[PDB]
């Protein structure tokens, strides 16, 4: 729309739709982190609707990368994509950026994720959908029903000389 | 007692660095300045 | 296999000290190689010569190590084929060698079926341990608050008066007792007077038995000798211990006695070569001398080394680049005092003065 | 169609690592800072870098490798390039020599070593943190990506363990976020031994850090040359990632090693000695290397190299000559007091001489909340050091917190921090600090004894790292649950385990409980 | 030998109305094959002790 | 011959940094510039400077950029005259390196002259006499060793004592605000130093890209070789003296750090082939520093203020540069780590400070009475302050306790929070007028303020910060017993 200017005062390109057109052509989400990394050697600095592709394709994308990766975690890559935007870029989360989030914790499972990012939006955004609030409580009382609402190594009870220390 | 026997040992290293410099840059004095080449003179003559 | 340079004649260009010129008509060769003096000249011992730089494709520089009296220019040079040769085997054992590995014990020929090049490259980074390993000395004391790296150098700090040379010979019995392997003594610097009591002591413990089997090989370089001398016993000691990890897969010990005299013979050297001296005044090379060395001492996939090193401290300063150079290489520290011995404590070792690195649970139980 | 190469000259002497080319007349020539090939063999060459181009045509060469095949007499081809090394991703998980041959391990773009740094208009301030999971240097002694952070120390004092460990603690972080933001290593051993080597090798193996990092060994008995070179390949292999967007965390063990390399040629070559025997030029020879560390501007991509040279001096003393220099180009130093190690307070970091000088901008939200405090807290309890007010007794418990010996994940390590500075460690001795630690990060009592009230803090959930990071432990959304678990683990703790812990008094007991204190402290 | 020097000539344009002449030297590490050299351009098609 | 420009030399030697050129019609005169035509697949020009002249035909030069990739009997050209600069006007609000190129990627600076960085001081009858005290904010600056307005000053320092710190408070404090213009001269100092400074400028619009500017940055940092190191501090030097002479202007010119132009002359020398001075110097380190100190002055027609960052390696004040370096200033400022390591900041040490301006007949007679009577009892306690090291206070006279306390409370006072430091401190900085200080260390001394806890001076601004933080203390006091009472 108008001159942008970084650090030092010089401008920067704009026109961040043909990057968004590849993001939305990504298989693995770990490919839509090299394109975010082009655009900034590019001199073209990520926008909130490039941010709103990318986390759809860490929520669209079958896994990390081709072959499995140990640990990978779409909730994790999400929120720290977020911390880039709001702590690094100075670029505020909006509320399709919290949808996502809570989309992926509804389909992952995560219950008790949920609920905290139901609390984020609620503060934040203007409520939680509500879809999404059933989901995850349905989530919830599944496992509560199949008695896996808590990991179940935690509740065997230990005393003083009992621990293990691992 | 601790603080003088550091700064005892740290002048007799210091010293004996410094030291052999002065010699050795002397040496390339004498040897530096030791002028050659091809001399250029009426060697016939003499 | 033979080297081309085998055999090839040069002459002997400049005498300075312990430093001489050898001029060869078809080609200096390789540095570290060894050269005999085939000149008679009237001595009483044979000349050897050790390249050690190239001043031009047909002169070379070396340094003797024998005394380099009578000997004029233009004597005959004839090259060995390679660098200085030492024997290897468990021939060996039993006897007393010098640099270049003649049996000075006066005790029949050696008879070994093999040698070995003093300058050996240390072993690749593919052929380090797979883990690090206690060695059981058998003392309590040190099995217990300093115990010993399977392949790692201790510092044995304390003079004479503390039962230095009866804890060696304890080592050297115990080692071969539990672990089967074999000892090496590289007497660098030594007094030939302490060098001839160590021999009978070593022949009253059994250590070295004449009549039977011996459990001990020595190597002196006395200080009567050049520093040309004092410089190699150490690497040909290394060599004689490194054949029996390698060929036999023991777990040698090797003694030096001392690394400061190893440090301060390597600095005489440099210094007759001309190069500028560093820091305190010892060679730029320092560092480098000593890694050559010490890396060459440690734990492979076939056997193992662990070297106990007496380390002297010049003017008491713990700072001085020798000690403090030797420290980053040492894995274990073990402190002798005069005051625990005169208690009647023995062996004379403070406990708390004492320190090592494998005392971490990820190593020891 | 013949693979011609350049002939320049033959080797006239070699004075150890050093020689001398005399040039054959009539023949190309070389330049300088070049690499050449002296034939060893009709098939091998050894590499040597060109230093001194003489008015005679007789060059001036810095063997790098295979020295002892080097004779006088043999043919020189030359390469025309300046030393190009093998970088990418192709070279990770791989360990490698200054020269960028690969060095085997017991069971295709190119870099110049060469290039100049970037310039101030190329460069912005460091705003993402590098956290080493240590609580004493990520609270007191922040350190940001693109920042030079010094590691001095006395010899054992921990130097390597601190930086390897860093280098071990971004696998799980990269694991998790997008690769983009992950934190590649390069761990440079200039002068070490190639045991200690292998087990550095090891054990990156063992936790999987090899995919994310290589290594570059120039053992002590390897020539000064490689010695000499060692950092600046290294830095050129991680210069490709900071050009690309991504970070990188370079690490030289050590530089002091290097400039006694840099000395032994400069005295080789008979060169004025200067302070301490070293060259005058020795300060820019780290010069030139931590200044290739940087914080590249948006506009060049947003990449960093974060470089963590380490210093080894005597006798604790700090104003040595190599040491003043490296800390007049550093952005900080951590210091590993000899005191502190011996005496059982491992890593051992004197917050007291440490400091970071650019790093406070990076630090998270989250952890500058619980460090401005602690900064207080800590600086009260030194003054102070039997009247024991509340700032000594929470200053004595963050010092048994900060003993640790692997690096300890993010919300692991600002919740126990956290809880310390509000005061819930006040019941708990000193002693039994790590015990508490333990319980609270791997076992959960409130589950145990059936009296959780919590929905989503609890500290099995390992996501919660990036809300923590994200708003904050001070915030209306995780706050109130926080204060709520550790009450209640308080309680229990004090209520079960502390009751039974002060009433034992056999012998076979109190060797159960000491052992079982000594798994706590290494185990978090 | 000749061949591969000829051939080098021809590469050589600095050389053209240079005339070659060919000059045997015995090196004495090859054990098998030769190798040429002309105006610093060196081909080696030799070996060594393997 | 006596035009050089265009003549044909070739490269005969390259021992490093310095490059011999063999020039048939005559070497150019000697700090001629010559620039290496021939393309030897670089990537930056080569311009070397000549240094010497080894005969009438070869010349020895040191090049500004590096020597990579170059070989003997390559082609340099003359380029006619000295390296010279942009100056004017219109250099104000960029950044340049050694060679007067700008680096700010911004555009054409369109200088109207350029001027040649060598040149001849000025004369004695130039000299200008006024001298008047440029208060900085600082009590012990002000105090004890107060600058002089158009004079040289000068911060010995260590690594990381402070220096930098010191430099960029007076920048605020004075450099901002002043009227005339400023010159910002960096010698291997960290690159990213230089890149917050022009950040800091572009906040507070000292450098206004889209209106007026102040300041110029010369920058040649440590990743520079040593021929740019050496010569760039002539390069900003020649922009401050025409500020000075062709327009009259007041001229602020923040030199950092001026040890690093001694090593760079060092590091050549030792490649030029000198016989090396003590510690390993170059034989004319005495006469470099007044070739380039003596233009940094004031003459009778404008005026430069100087202040110069100087770095004391290993912490030894007797080392050839710093030492020669003192009598070239005006005002000294020596900063000592053992002070830094007690949590004094700044860490200047005052017995060993000096000023010249420290004379009744330039300062008011109170401020030289009372700076004199601090000092005496800064010496009797370091005499006292050796009695009590081995045996004890409790071993001293009745009096001595006294003069031991004052002089400690003097000790902390001298301690002020910068308003550049709020990170490092956690406080906010302070500003404390000259008349404050004066006022405030004549109490402290008279016994006044005998009864105000010790505590209660350090890191703190005038006597009313003192009379505060007391009152702050004692409150809480009040918070450490009435809460022991209702514990009991
Ligand atoms: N945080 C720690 N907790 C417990 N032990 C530690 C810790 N850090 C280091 N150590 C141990 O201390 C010893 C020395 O560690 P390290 O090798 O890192 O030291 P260094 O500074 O590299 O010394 P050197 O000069 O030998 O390289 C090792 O046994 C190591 O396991
Ligand atoms: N006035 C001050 N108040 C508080 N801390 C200070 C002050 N001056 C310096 N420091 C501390 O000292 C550190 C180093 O300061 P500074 O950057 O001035 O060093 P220096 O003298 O320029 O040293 P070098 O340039 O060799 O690195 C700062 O990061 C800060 O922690
Ligand atoms: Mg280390
Ligand atoms: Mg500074």
């Amino acid at each position: 729309a108008a001159k942008k200017y970084d650090l030092f005062g010089y401008e920067v390109d704009t026109n961040t739709a043909p990057w968004i057109e590849k993001i939305k052509k990504c298989k693995y989400y770990d490919e839509a982190g090299e394109v975010l990394v082009n655009m900034n050697v590019s001199n073209c600095p990520p926008d909130i609707a490039t941010y709103n592709a990318t986390l759809q394709c860490i929520y669209q994308s079958p896994s990390k990368q081709s072959t499995p990766v140990d640990n990978e975690s779409k909730f994790c890559a999400m929120m720290d994509l977020l911390e880039e935007m709001q702590h690094r870029n100075r670029l505020k989360p909006n509320e399709e950026s919290w949808t996502w989030v809570m989309k992926e914790c509804v389909k992952s499972g995560q219950f008790r994720l949920g609920y905290c990012i139901q609390q984020v939006m609620e503060t934040e955004c203007k409520g939680c959908p509500a879809d999404l609030v059933k989901a995850n409580e349905a989530n919830a009382q599944k496992a509560k029903t199949e008695g896996k609402e808590h990991p179940g190594h935690l509740s065997q009870q230990a005393g003083l000389f009992d621990v293990k220390v691992e | 007692q601790q603080r003088t026997s550091s700064l005892y040992n740290k002048t007799r290293q210091f010293g004996i660095t410094a030291a052999l410099i002065e010699i050795l840059s002397a040496m390339s004095s004498l040897e530096g300045n030791a002028m050659k080449g091809v001399r250029r003179n009426k060697f016939w003559e003499g | 296999p033979v080297a081309d340079h085998k055999g090839r004649v040069g002459h002997v260009s400049q005498v300075i000290g312990a430093v001489v010129d050898v001029h060869f008509a078809d080609g200096v060769p390789p540095v570290l190689t060894a050269l005999d003096v085939v000149d008679k000249l009237g001595r009483d011992e044979p000349l050897t010569l050790e390249i050690v730089q190239h001043l031009d494709a047909h002169t070379g520089r070396c340094i003797a190590m024998q005394t380099t009296d009578l000997l004029k220019l233009k004597a005959k040079v004839v090259s060995t084929g390679g660098n200085i040769s030492v024997p290897v085997g468990r021939e060996t054992l039993g006897r007393i060698f010098n640099v270049l590995g003649d049996a000075i014990d006066q005790r029949g020929p050696v008879g070994e079926k093999l040698r070995m090049p003093i300058h050996a490259v240390a072993p690749k980074l593919a052929d380090q341990a797979a883990e690090d390993a206690v060695l059981t000395t058998g003392i309590k004391v040190i099995d217990l608050i300093l115990p010993y790296c399977k392949g790692g150098k201790i510092g044995l700090f304390g003079g004479a008066g503390v039962g230095k040379t009866v804890i060696i010979m304890e080592l050297i019995n115990n080692v071969a007792k539990g672990h089967g392997g074999f000892s090496v003594f590289a007497g660098v610097g030594e007094r030939t007077r302490e060098g001839t009591d160590l021999y009978l002591e070593m022949m009253q413990s059994k250590v070295i038995d004449l009549k039977g089997e011996s459990k001990c090989v020595l190597v002196y370089g006395q200080m009567n000798e050049p520093p040309g001398a004092r410089a190699r016993v150490a690497q040909s000691a290394l060599t004689m211990a490194e054949y029996f990890r390698d060929v036999e897969g023991q777990d040698v010990l090797l003694f030096i006695d001392n690394i400061f005299r190893f440090t301060q013979a390597n600095s005489e050297v440099s210094a007759l070569l001309g190069r500028i001296p560093a820091a305190v005044g010892y060679q730029p090379t320092l560092a480098e001398d000593l890694g050559q060395l010490q890396e060459r001492i440690t734990s492979t996939t076939k056997g193992s080394i662990t070297s106990v090193q007496a380390v002297y401290v010049p003017a008491d300063d713990i700072t001085d680049p020798a000690p403090a150079t030797t420290f980053s290489h040492l894995d274990a520290t073990t402190v002798l005092d005069r005051a625990v011995a005169e208690s009647g404590i023995y062996p004379a070792v403070n406990p708390l003065e004492c320190a090592s690195r494998i005392m971490d649970p990820d190593v020891i139980s | 169609f013949f693979k011609t190469t350049e002939m320049i000259g033959y080797v006239h002497s070699i004075d150890g690592t050093i020689a001398t080319l005399i040039p054959a007349p009539g023949n190309p020539g070389v330049a300088y800072n070049t690499i050449i090939q002296i034939q060893v063999s009709p098939t091998t060459f050894a590499a040597g870098l060109v230093f001194n181009l003489e008015k005679d045509g007789r060059i001036g060469i810095i063997l790098m490798d295979n020295i002892t095949e080097v004779q006088s007499g043999q043919k020189v081809m030359a390469t025309g390039q300046l030393l190009h090394i093998p970088v990418g991703a192709g070279v990770l998980g791989k360990v490698v020599n200054p020269l960028g041959h690969e060095v085997p391990v017991g069971l295709s773009t190119l870099g110049k070593v060469d290039t100049g740094a970037p310039n101030i208009v190329s460069r912005s301030p460091v705003n993402y943190n590098l956290l080493t999971g240590f609580k004493a240097v990520d609270t007191m002694i922040p350190i940001g990506r693109g920042q030079r952070e010094l590691i001095v120390g006395d010899r054992q004092t921990g130097k390597t363990s601190i930086a390897v460990s860093t280098i071990i603690n971004q696998v799980r972080i990269n694991q998790q976020i997008l690769s983009k933001n992950a934190v590649i290593s390069i761990y440079v051993s200039i002068g070490q031994r190639c045991s200690n080597v292998a087990r550095i090798h090891r054990l990156l193996q063992s936790y999987g850090a090899l995919r994310y990092t290589t290594v570059m060994a120039a053992t002590a008995a390897e020539p000064a040359g490689l010695q000499y070179l060692a950092p600046y390949a290294g830095v050129t292999m991680g210069e490709y990632f900071m050009n690309r967007g991504r970070h990188c965390l370079c690490v030289y063990d050590d530089l002091s090693k290097q400039a006694v390399a840099y000395r032994q040629i400069s005295l080789l070559l008979r060169r004025p000695p200067g302070r301490e025997a070293y060259p005058g030029d020795v300060f820019y020879l780290h010069s030139r290397l931590l200044e290739r560390a940087a914080m590249l501007s948006p506009g060049k991509g947003g990449g960093s190299v974060t470089a963590l040279p380490i210093v080894e001096t005597l006798s604790n003393d700090v104003t040595a000559y190599i040491v003043t220099n490296v800390i007049s180009i550093t952005d900080g130093q951590i210091y590993l007091d000899t005191k502190l190690f011996t005496g059982g307070q491992r890593p051992a970091v004197n917050i007291g001489l440490s400091v970071s000088r650019v790093g406070s901008s990076a630090q998270n939200a989250a952890m500058k909340g619980v460090a401005g405090k602690l900064k207080g807290i800590l600086a009260e309890y030194r003054k102070l050091a039997q009247v024991q007010t509340i700032p000594m007794i929470r200053g004595a418990r963050f010092v048994a917190l900060f003993n640790q010996k692997q690096p300890s994940y993010f919300m692991n390590a600002i919740v126990s921090l956290y809880a310390c500075l509000n005061g819930y460690l006040d019941d708990v001795k000193v002693q039994y600090v790590k015990f508490y630690e333990y319980l609270l990060v791997h076992r959960d009592l409130g589950i145990m004894y059936g009296t959780a009230k919590n929905k989503f803090f609890y500290m099995y959930v390992q996501e919660l790292n990036y809300l923590i990071r994200f708003f904050t432990l001070n915030s209306p959304i995780l706050h109130g649950e926080l204060e709520e678990m550790l009450k209640q683990h308080t309680h229990l703790f004090l209520q079960h385990y502390q009751s039974k812990m002060n009433a034992i008094k056999s012998e076979k007991d109190v060797k159960a409980l000491k052992n079982l204190l000594y798994s706590c402290k290494r185990a978090v | 030998a000749r061949r591969v020097a000829e051939e080098l000539h021809k590469g050589l344009k600095e050389l053209a109305d240079y005339t070659l002449v060919l000059k045997t030297v015995v090196d004495r590490t090859i054990v098998k094959g030769f190798a040429v050299e002309l105006a610093g351009q060196y081909v080696n098609k030799a070996e060594g002790q393997q | 011959v006596a035009d050089h420009k265009g003549r044909v030399g070739h490269v005969s030697q390259v021992i490093g940094a310095v490059v011999d050129v063999h020039f048939a019609d005559g070497v150019p005169p000697v700090l001629t510039a010559l620039d290496v035509v021939d393309k030897l697949g670089r990537d930056e020009p080569l311009t070397l400077e000549i240094v010497q002249h080894l005969d009438a035909h070869t010349g020895r030069c040191i090049a500004m950029q590096t020597t990579d990739l170059l070989k003997l009997k390559a082609k340099v050209v003359s380029t006619g005259g000295n390296i010279s600069v942009p100056v004017g006007r219109e250099t104000l609000g960029r950044i340049f390196n050694v060679l007067g190129d700008a680096i700010d990627q911004r555009g054409p600076v369109g200088e109207k002259l350029r001027m040649p960085i060598h040149a001849v001081a000025p004369k004695l009858a130039d000299q200008a006499a006024e001298d008047a005290v440029l208060t900085t904010g600082i009590k012990v600056i002000d105090l004890i060793l107060p600058y002089c307005k158009g004079g040289k000053i000068g911060l010995f320092g260590g690594a990381g004592v402070g220096k930098t710190v010191i430099i960029m408070e007076l920048i605020n404090n004075v450099a901002k605000g002043h009227g005339g213009f400023s010159v910002f001269a960096g010698v291997g100092e960290r690159t990213r130093e230089g890149t917050d400074l022009y950040l800091e400028m572009m906040q507070s619009k000292v450098i206004d890209l889209k209106g007026e500017s102040k300041c110029v940055l010369v920058y040649g940092q440590m990743n520079e070789p040593p021929g740019a190191r050496a010569r760039v501090a002539q390069s900003a030097l020649t922009m401050a003296e025409y500020f000075r002479d062709v327009e009259g202007q007041d001229v602020l010119l923040f030199i950092d750090n001026i040890f690093r132009f001694t090593q760079a002359n060092s590091e050549v020398s030792a490649l030029l082939g000198r016989i090396p001075a003590a510690v390993g110097y170059q034989p004319t380190l005495a006469e470099d520093l007044g070739q380039l100190q003596e233009r940094i002055t004031s003459t009778t027609k404008g005026s430069i203020t100087s202040v110069q960052a100087v770095y004391v390696p290993a912490d030894d004040i007797t080392d050839p540069a710093p030492a020669t370096t003192f009598s070239h200033l005006d005002a000294t400022t020596v900063l000592d780590r053992a002070v830094a390591e007690s949590g004094i900041y700044p860490a200047v040490n005052p017995l060993e400070c000096a000023s010249r301006i420290m004379d009744p007949d330039v300062i008011s007679v109170d401020h030289y009475n009372v700076a004199q009577d601090v000092v005496q009892m800064l010496t009797k306690y370091r005499e006292l302050q050796d009695i009590i090291a081995v045996l004890g206070i409790d071993e001293l006279s009745e009096e001595d306790k006294l003069i031991v306390d004052r002089a400690r409370k003097l000790v902390k006072f001298l301690s002020q929070p910068f308003q550049v430091a709020e990170v490092f401190t956690g406080m906010t900085g302070h500003y404390v007028q000259l008349d404050d200080t004066i006022d405030s260390f004549s109490g402290l001394l008279m016994g006044t303020y005998d009864q105000v806890p010790e505590m209660a001076f350090y890191m703190v601004g005038g006597i009313n910060s003192v009379l505060e933080k007391a009152k702050k203390m004692a409150e809480e006091a009040a918070e450490l017993e009435k809460m022991r009472r209702a514990r009991v």
